[PDB]
């Protein structure tokens, strides 16, 4: 009733995906970076997958940006980096894994800004 | 231990005493509502938007300024707290001009996503509103105070990050204005950075004015190559464009600040690009070729020499993966003119020993150090995160600052020492007081840079600067894994090549002239064609037309550093690796690809076909490469101290006078640079004010 | 037939490393004494066995592993090296 | 009932042998109750807006919008990003002149769908239309798939 | 609550809980949770080996009789270990009532077809099949439904790209529609509208 | 323990007598397709076809995955058999419209910056 | 427009068009914008 | 009415076309006013939903009333600044009145 | 003011216009190159500079609701005049 076999997971046969864009492909795990333009970290929770970036071109007619390959506007979201890495393993696509990174905590007082023989006083306010 | 216990919707959470009520918010999970609070700046409390309730208090506090105590139970989505928000964004934006179309900061903007989400959806105010008159601060920070909200963040970060008091608050009540005064130009080597954290349109990016949208642009993490800091980067593109460059948070090397040359120097990508094969026609001009005729010419020169007639240069821009297939290359033809165009003295351990070389105590280590001592440096417009990082310090941790050199302005005070090499052996000698104050030191640090060692007493001040911490070692006592000396470098692809076996120095170019030159990417105009044979062959591998691209015979259009996946070796030791952003223009390929492109037309051809193989060849030549976060190494001054102390060459009597001497020579440093408009709109701006 | 140049990877934390640590330690300067043109470069490696890497005229290089090596074996296969026997 | 038909008064014709001409008749019954229910609602039109007063949800009035900050934000963030859907699944169906018209539609949280599954009834019409054309001529298919109602648009999606 | 808010039903939704208690009582070898949303909607996750029995009993009971299949469909959350979700909407119109069950499957891992309780599944499994490769057991024939005659791969799947690998063309020095592989004049561009400053603090997530 | 449930072999041998079954079904469906379809190819190159095909996925060591591979050229096989294909589904195999992409490293590194 | 005219811009067409497809007058698509990467120009005296 | 054109590139119909079909790229004029360098419509991609109209802040991009424009060619159906600039200029009289008309209920 | 290229084509409002050596050029034989005529330029360059007696100046384009979103203009700087942000009309104070 159970095969109990034991080997590693490979759908790399069954995804119907070209030979080129399988062995030729180098996907990147990472937490996405906050935008420096804002304060909100909403969007540096879950895990990202993406692909990496090929050849665009400037189309003749009507000056268009034309790309050759069809994983370029694909991405990827995973709860954790187990899990993404576990995916890409699965599909047979070499991948690099980047640790989050996360702000160190900061100890932040008031009380400095006026004070007495420190230079954090402050100039101005 | 010390931790308190504090609640936040009912949820308990440990805290260290001296925690703001905004800290735990962030550690039970939730992001407090900001507009003034930063925390790399000052606390304010102006904006009055993080205002939460206390439970069983009948006043809301603010979240960022005030401290927490046992038991308090904050009640973020209160009702109290709600009402208070709510009436916060309502007199923020009772004044605020509808200037959103129009704005740069469209999709990108605190104020919109924080109406949107705390915010209500109409307004009552049915006066007219204020309007102020534009500032001019230079040609980078394009300015349009209407839509200030006077959250005084801007003011800060010039006060402590920059150090420059350029900016502050002129009047009282509503009409409040920010700026300067007077017709000022607010310039520094951190200039941009009031660009982003500016919440608001206020002041946006000059050159980025009225180009893309934030949601159309795709977004690219690589590594900044300006300089030997290495700060993290975010190429943001559209439509295979590089539209702009952004900071990436890395709180080990560069914070979340990046330089005005990193910032702005992008629009020299798009100039003097190299985009075909050059060749030299009958009457001696360059004409384009094929890939496959520049090719067979220079395998041929390769073929016919052999030896000491062979010759390579590398420039400051180029990556390791380039570096190692040259090396190959040029050793499958018994060659070992392998040169960098920084100098560093190979007098005793040289290159071999790897923390001869480096930022030993590194930008994040700098923080616990107590006093540091510059000897012909000026960090400022050498590795401005870095003295940014030593400002932070002083500013924070109490450290004193004495510098070797000319007195240059580094933005916080210091002791000037002098200007004569010749104090480093009075240091050494004991005589010096400078030598005791720096006894009692329990973390000394000594940093020597590559502007000191260009000049021909290379060996002897790297002697003098290794005995003053051998002195130090020895007097005060081993206090650990400190690492007192230190070495600062100004080009990216210095520590690289140096890791490769690289010679650095262009002497032996010098003292066996070659018949076939390679330049892979020099600029420098070290070696000239007055200095070299009749009829040399010179190749020019780079992607700029600079100093170095008319004197080739055949020219090889590389790639730059937002063109492809490549590993570049910042001053820490600590290797990091670009992605390709957009692709080289016309017919330009990869450094690497061409090298092994060549080596396999002329018959030597290398083991490796792609880049994980070149990764691997990388990785035999060198363990360190391959790691891309790590930047612990072992500690062997003792052997290369003991090994520097058999030469004895003499200082000159000539002051130590770094190149960067102000900041109108701080733009134009590489080729990248040269050809940007910007920095010359900046050099133009400093040079002369209107 | 010509050595260019030797590299020594060593692993700083590993045990296997261990011997051949005490020997730069220990002689590596006395070594650069004896070839003061010889460039021996040193790296660091991180869970992999110790090698020493030698490389001769025209590109051809040739690796030993270097695992529980005690400083006088160290030394010996280096004096090996450089000698030329083999 | 779903909008304001528990308000409006009309019958629903039912047949009594299954054929194609019991179904014909009951179109045209329903024609004849949709007139009726048309007559309804045009007498009883109360006044009022047109769209939810929930500006985060809804775009407000252009007058508004060249007038107002509040207005002004909300029209970009709802032209340029969207709202933001709470996550969940629903699904939600009507009664769509060809029969029972579903949506399954499942967010995460975000201002784009994360599922869209859209039932349509000429899906399982045109699964039973092999039963149904037992034992009949060949003339006599055409005259079951022109009762079933079958437009292939929302069969394919 | 002033007219902008949709009015909340506390009766259904009390109904909705009995009925999902009872149902879980009677079936606990299958069902592993019971939920009923806030707009008064009944779902049943159960396990991938109780297709055919909880669905028939959810016909059958004289207290369920859930006779009408309105939808069956399944979703992809490539996340999950178990990477396919697929969802059977029962309408019963003795009770004029709607029922949601849930089973949770993989690629490999085969369901039991249900076109023996529901007829009308038929079609809809094989469209799943199509759609995102889930292999359905004991089905009366299962093939593509929807896509071209030899298409490869599953196209609903996230990890399949938008444009696919393949377009069609005519060329006439063979004379006839050939496939190539997929070139666009115009990139389709990528939008970040995805924004910071979370909207909904009731589903907020722990730090873990 | 990596227990998990099978599709229709419970080890590999029967997984490898379904894949011989197919090879048998299409060796024999080969010819009566080439003269049905009015290819311009011969029997041999269709069957050297269906060879290339197979050895294609030769390097498969997981039942579940053999198995499922089988079923779908089973229905591939349907679909041939009751002409629901057209000639240009039967010679999108043979891709005699696309040109030869190389495979050296000088030939790739001279059309584009394809690696 | 005889009992109230359109309102007059001097920007306004004063002679309309009918279609002109298949024309020698049809409409030809092109890109509006400038050149984006710029090359560089050897120069043109010899180095030796 | 001064004759400057309406359209400030702020991307919004750009942004907010279900079918992609317009394009834009911007950058600062001459006298520092912010003015689009290419503003394209592919009107083989336009659904014809009238998203852009009702996006625009500024009334810069409308859907005018003509609907006899057949081509011979697929190029001609790609258009560009200059042939949009010119249809405004050709039906701003009856684009103005109907706007007029119809204003009062948006 | 439409210019003429030293090819012989208009030059657009945006400036493009084909060298000499670009073959896209031949798109343009047998058929023409849409240009618009009217410069905004040009066109709004010629418009009289409003002089309001008040420090803050408000604009909405003309039409109100038909125009564009309402701003406020500050007219402090007496060198140069305030320009609309969205319409480009220009307003200055009353010197002298
Ligand atoms: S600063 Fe923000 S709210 Fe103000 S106009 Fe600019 S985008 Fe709109
Ligand atoms: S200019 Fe920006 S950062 Fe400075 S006070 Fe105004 S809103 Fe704050
Ligand atoms: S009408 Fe056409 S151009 Fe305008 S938004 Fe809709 S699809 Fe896009
Ligand atoms: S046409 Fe309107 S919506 Fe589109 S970019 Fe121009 S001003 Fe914005
Ligand atoms: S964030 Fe605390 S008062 Fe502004
Ligand atoms: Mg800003
Ligand atoms: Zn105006």
């Amino acid at each position: 009733q159970l095969i109990a076999v034991d080997e590693k997971l490979d759908i790399t046969t069954l995804t119907g995906v070209p030979e080129e864009h399988i062995k030729t492909r180098k996907v990147r795990i990472f937490v996405p970076a906050r935008n420096n333009m804002q304060s909100g970290v909403n969007n540096t929770k879950k895990w990202k997958m993406e692909f990496d970036t090929r050849e665009r071109w400037e189309n003749p007619l009507m000056g268009w940006s034309s790309t050759a390959d069809p994983l370029s506007n694909l991405v990827l979201t995973f709860s954790t980096k187990e899990d993404a890495v576990a995916f890409a393993e699965k599909n047979g696509w070499s991948f690099d894994v980047e640790e989050r990174k996360v702000p160190k905590p900061k100890s932040k007082s008031y009380g400095a800004n006026f004070s007495w023989n420190k230079r954090t006083r402050v100039s101005t306010k | 231990s010390n931790l308190i216990e504090v609640f936040v919707d009912g949820q308990s959470v440990m805290v260290e005493p001296g925690t703001t009520v905004l800290q735990a918010c962030e550690k039970v999970g939730m992001q407090i509502p900001r507009f003034c609070y930063h925390e790399r700046l000052s606390v304010a409390g102006n904006c009055r938007m993080c205002l939460v309730e206390i439970e069983k208090a009948p006043k809301v506090v603010a979240a960022c300024a005030m401290p927490v105590m046992k038991g308090w139970n904050i009640l973020t989505n209160s009702e109290k707290s709600k009402k208070a928000r709510e009436g916060v964004m309502e007199f923020l934006l009772a004044n605020h001009p509808l200037d959103c179309p129009i704005c740069d900061q469209g999709g990108e903007c605190d104020l919109q996503d924080q109406s949107m989400m705390f915010g209500s959806d109409r307004s009552r105010f049915l006066e007219g509103k204020r309007a102020v008159e534009d500032k001019n601060i230079g040609p980078l920070v394009k300015t349009i105070m209407t839509r200030c909200i006077q959250c005084t963040r801007c003011i800060r970060f010039a006060s402590e990050i920059a150090g420059v008091d350029d900016l502050g608050t002129t009047g009282r009540g509503n009409d409040m204005q920010v700026g300067t005064y007077i017709e000022k130009m607010f310039m520094s080597e951190l200039s941009g950075n009031i660009i982003d954290i500016c919440p608001v349109g206020a002041l946006t990016s000059k050159p980025y004015a009225f180009t893309a949208r934030p949601w159309e642009t795709r977004k690219t993490e690589s590594i900044d190559v300006m300089d030997a800091v290495g700060s993290n980067i975010v190429v943001s593109t559209r439509t295979g464009e590089v539209m702009r460059i952004l900071p990436r948070m890395h709180e080990d090397i560069n914070e979340e600040w990046i330089s005005d040359k990193t910032r702005f120097a992008y629009d020299g990508l798009k100039r003097q690009r190299l985009t075909q094969p050059m060749i030299r026609n009958e009457k001696g001009l360059l004409t384009y070729t094929t890939w496959e005729d520049a090719l067979s010419r220079v395998a041929g020169m390769l073929q016919s020499f052999q030896g000491n007639d062979v010759a390579a240069i590398a420039g400051g821009l180029v990556d390791a993966e380039a570096l190692v297939a040259l090396k190959d290359l040029l050793n499958r033809v018994d060659s070992d003119s392998l040169c960098t165009e920084e100098v560093f003295p190979t007098a005793g351990a040289g290159t071999d020993l790897r923390s001869n070389y480096l930022l030993n105590t590194t930008i994040a280590g700098v923080e616990e150090a107590d006093v540091i001592l510059l000897v012909g440096t000026n960090p400022r417009f050498e590795a401005p995160l870095f003295n940014a990082r030593i400002r932070k310090s002083w500013l924070h941790n109490d450290l004193k600052v004495a510098l070797i050199g000319s007195p240059v302005d580094l933005t916080y005070r210091y002791d000037h020492l002098g200007d004569s090499p010749k104090i480093l052996q009075d240091i050494a000698s004991g005589n010096h007081p400078f030598s005791q104050i720096l006894k009692e030191a329990k973390k000394p640090m000594v940093v020597l840079g590559s502007s000191a060692l260009q000049r021909s007493d290379g060996t002897a001040i790297l002697a003098a600067v290794s005995n003053i911490a051998q002195n130090i070692r020895l007097s005060s006592g081993v206090t650990g894994d400190w690492k007192v000396m230190n070495i600062l470098h100004r080009i990216a692809s210095q520590v690289a090549a140096l890791d490769l076996g690289y010679k650095p120095g262009v002497e032996a170019i010098r003292k066996n002239p070659p018949k076939v030159l390679f330049l892979l990417g020099a600029d420098g105009g070290c070696i000239t064609r007055q200095d070299l044979p009749k009829d040399c062959f010179i190749i020019y591998q780079g992607h700029h037309g600079d100093v170095g691209a008319p004197m080739a015979d055949v020219i090889l259009p590389g790639a730059a550093y937002t063109e492809k996946s490549a590993t570049y070796v910042n001053t820490e030791g600590r290797a990091q690796q670009t992605k390709v952003a957009v692709t080289p223009p016309g017919l330009a390929r990869e450094d690497w690809k061409i090298i092994r492109a060549l080596s396999e037309i002329a018959g030597m051809t290398l083991p490796y076909d792609t880049l994980d193989q070149v990764r691997s060849r990388l990785e035999e030549v060198s363990p360190n490469l391959v790691r891309y976060d790590d930047v612990e190494g072992a500690n062997y001054f003792q052997q290369a101290n003991e090994l520097s102390k058999l030469v004895n060459q003499q200082l000159l009597a000539d002051p130590l006078v770094p190149p960067q001497l102000t900041i109108k020579d701080f733009y134009m440093t590489d080729s990248i640079s040269r050809a940007s408009q910007t920095m010359a709109k900046c050099v133009k701006a400093v040079t002369e004010g209107i | 037939l010509g050595l260019r140049e030797i590299r020594i990877h060593l692993c700083q934390r590993s045990p296997g490393s261990q011997g051949v640590r005490d020997f730069i330690e220990k002689r590596y300067v006395e070594l650069k004494k004896a070839n003061p043109d010889l460039p021996i470069l040193i790296r660091e490696c991180s869970d992999v066995q110790p090698k020493l890497w030698a490389r001769y005229a025209f590109g051809q290089e040739k690796n030993v592993s270097l695992n529980n090596f005690s400083a006088d074996q160290v030394t010996r296969t280096l004096e090996n090296v450089l000698s030329g026997k083999a | 009932p779903y909008d304001v038909y528990d308000q409006v008064e009309f019958d629903v014709p039912i047949g009594s042998r299954g054929d194609c001409y019991d179904r014909y008749l009951c179109r045209v019954e329903e024609m004849r109750q949709s007139l009726r229910i048309i007559s309804q609602c045009l007498n009883k039109m109360p006044p009022g807006e047109i769209k939810v007063d929930d500006a985060k949800v809804s775009p407000p009035k252009r007058a508004e919008m060249k007038t107002s900050m509040e207005s002004l934000i909300h029209h970009f963030k709802l032209y340029t990003e969207g709202y933001q859907v709470p996550p969940g699944a629903t699904y939600t169906a009507i009664e769509a002149p060809k029969g029972e018209f579903g949506v399954y539609l499942v967010s995460d949280g975000s201002s784009r769908p994360y599922r869209c599954k859209i039932k349509a009834p000429g899906f399982a019409h045109l699964a039973g239309l092999d039963k149904m054309s037992k034992g009949h001529m060949l003339a006599d298919v055409v005259a079951i798939i022109g009762t079933q109602d079958i437009v292939f648009g929302e069969v394919d999606r | 609550t002033r007219p902008t808010i949709r009015p909340r039903n506390d009766v259904v939704h009390k109904q909705l809980s009995a009925f999902g208690q009872y149902v879980a009582e009677i079936l606990p070898k299958y069902v592993q949770q019971v939920q009923v949303s806030c707009f008064n909607e009944l779902e049943i996750f159960i396990h991938p080996d109780g297709v055919i029995p909880v669905l028939t009993f959810l016909r059958d009971h004289t207290n369920a009789q859930f006779k009408s299949l309105a939808d069956l469909t399944a979703v992809d959350v490539p996340t999950r270990q178990n990477r396919f979700e697929i969802v059977y909407n029962l309408l019963s119109l003795r009770f004029n009532s709607r029922i949601r069950v849930k089973t949770y499957t993989d690629e490999l891992t085969p369901i039991e077809s249900s076109v023996t309780v529901y007829k009308a599944a038929n079609w809809y499994e094989r469209e799943i099949w199509d759609m995102f490769g889930v292999f359905f057991a004991n089905h009366p024939d299962l093939r593509r439904i929807l896509t071209d005659y030899g298409f490869e791969g599953h196209p609903f799947r996230k990890d399949f790209p938008l444009s696919g690998y393949v377009e069609l063309r005519y060329d006439d020095e063979v004379k006839r529609v050939v496939a190539e592989p997929v070139e666009l004049a115009q990139e389709f561009r990528k939008f970040d509208l995805n924004s910071p400053w979370e909207a909904f603090p009731a589903y907020r997530q722990p730090p873990e | 323990g990596t227990s998990v449930k099978p599709i229709f072999s419970r080890d590999m041998n029967e997984a490898k007598r379904r894949v011989r079954e197919l090879y048998r079904a299409w060796y024999r469906e080969v010819p009566n397709t080439v003269h049905l379809f009015q290819l311009d190819i011969s029997v041999k190159q269709g069957r050297d076809k269906v060879r290339e095909m197979f050895m294609k996925n030769a390097h498969v060591t997981d039942p579940r995955v053999v198995d499922l591979l089988v079923i779908k050229g089973k229905m591939e096989l349907e679909e041939t058999i009751n002409v629901w294909k057209q000639r240009t589904h039967i010679m999108r195999f043979f891709h005699e419209t696309e040109a030869p992409r190389p495979t050296d490293f000088l030939s790739k590194f001279y059309v584009g910056h394809d690696p | 427009p005889t009992t109230k005219p359109p309102t007059a811009r001097k920007y306004i067409w004063t002679n309309h068009k009918f279609n002109v497809s298949g024309t020698p007058q049809q409409y030809v698509p092109y890109s509006t914008t400038r050149k984006k990467i710029q090359e560089w120009v050897p120069p043109s005296t010899p180095y030796k | 009415p001064s004759g400057e054109e309406r359209c400030i590139a702020c991307k919004l119909c750009e942004a907010v076309c279900p079918a992609q079909a317009i394009t834009i790229e911007a950058e600062p004029r001459a006298d520092g006013s912010r003015r689009t360098t290419r503003y394209d419509i592919d009107m083989t991609k336009c659904i014809y939903c009238g998203f852009c109209q009702e996006a625009c802040p500024v009334d810069a991009i409308v859907e005018g009333p003509n609907f006899e424009f057949s081509t011979e060619t697929h190029e001609e159906l790609l258009y560009n600044k200059e042939k949009l600039l010119n249809n405004g200029d050709k039906w701003e009289a009856e684009i103005a009145a109907n706007i007029q008309a119809d204003y009062l209920y948006r | 003011g439409v210019r003429t290229s030293p090819t012989g084509e208009k030059v657009t409002h945006t400036g493009q216009a084909y060298d000499d050596g670009d073959y896209r050029r031949v798109r343009f034989s047998d058929r023409q190159k849409e240009v618009n005529e009217n410069f905004a330029i040009d066109l709004i360059a010629e418009q009289p500079v409003s002089e309001v007696g008040s420090r803050v100046i408000s604009c909405d384009g003309g039409g109100g609701a038909l125009g564009h979103p309402r701003v406020y203009i500050n007219l402090d700087k007496e060198t140069k005049t305030g320009t609309c942000g969205y319409c480009g009309l220009q307003f200055r104070q009353p010197h002298h």
